[PDB]
């Protein structure tokens, strides 16, 4: 599934949303990771690590106010546009993200999101 | 994992060719990601002695799980001469 | 617009032609209630939804409260990018004239 899930045992990952959710009860954990073996590096564990971006957004934003947030994080440039998907299916950008959260949350509590940027 | 991108100058031909690429994998088993439809680029030339502006379409499809049924569907698809078509695997 | 009545148009002119000068891909968008002016620029790239949702922010707008935007007496599109508006509907001193209001 997602490289998050394979590298934190589920009790740490439910403990972290079980924590925010202690703490933000009505904000929605957010796991977003690339749509992307002799194929090896010594740098490429920290690369994808820094891959991975956490949000913690309110359950009221919109699609479209989560993939701002994520650009102002990934620092895109003007040419580059990002896509967010969730298993498989791309959301209306109006919808909430507590509606997207309601149906489609993992067990240990996150919202897992692929994105991909585009270079326009 | 079958990354494709269209081009068209005529969007209607860019939807249709994008839908027909969508079926396709669906129907030969495959995870479709998309239709994602991107910023249409907008060109202009400058008309001396006024502009004539150009727009190009783009969407992106993402086929996951390709089978042995999907690539050969890919080939013999009969997609419109005005859609551009690239794709990268995995 | 209270803002073409308290301005001349001459320094209205004069302050897009500025604004486009050293942001020649932002789009000035003046921004006023649906019956306090403020002056925006924009890439012209992004759309009516995500110059929405930086209004928004700009505000101190609770959760749950949503902005609208009229450019003239139409609700526009979310998906709708601002430069084609822009270009169909600027005012002849440059500024992209629109109304804010919110809703819950």
């Amino acid at each position: 599934h997602y490289r998050y899930q394979y590298t934190r045992s589920f009790a740490e990952r439910a403990k972290e949303t079980e924590s925010a959710r202690l703490r933000y009860p009505k904000h929605i954990p957010i796991l977003c990771e690339p749509t992307s073996v002799r194929l090896f590096s010594t740098r490429q564990q920290v690369q994808r690590e820094l891959d991975c971006n956490k949000f913690l957004l309110p359950e009221t934003a919109t699609v479209m106010e989560f993939m701002m947030a994520l650009r102002q994080r990934l620092l895109l440039e003007e040419g580059q546009a990002v896509f967010v998907f969730i298993g498989n299916e791309l959301p209306p950008n109006s919808a909430c993200l507590g509606d997207i959260y309601a149906r489609a949350k993992d067990p240990d509590g996150f919202l897992y999101v692929s994105y991909g940027v585009e270079n326009t | 994992r079958i990354r494709i991108r269209l081009k068209a100058f005529d969007h209607r031909l860019i939807d249709q060719a994008t839908a027909e690429i969508v079926e396709t994998a669906k129907r030969t088993g495959a995870q479709v990601r998309g239709p994602i439809p991107l910023p249409t680029r907008k060109e202009r030339f400058t008309v001396l002695i006024d502009q004539y502006e150009i727009r190009t379409h783009l969407r992106l499809v993402d086929i996951v799980e390709p089978t042995e049924k999907t690539v050969d569907a890919l080939m013999r698809l009969d997609l419109a001469a005005g859609v551009d078509v690239q794709i990268s695997l995995g």
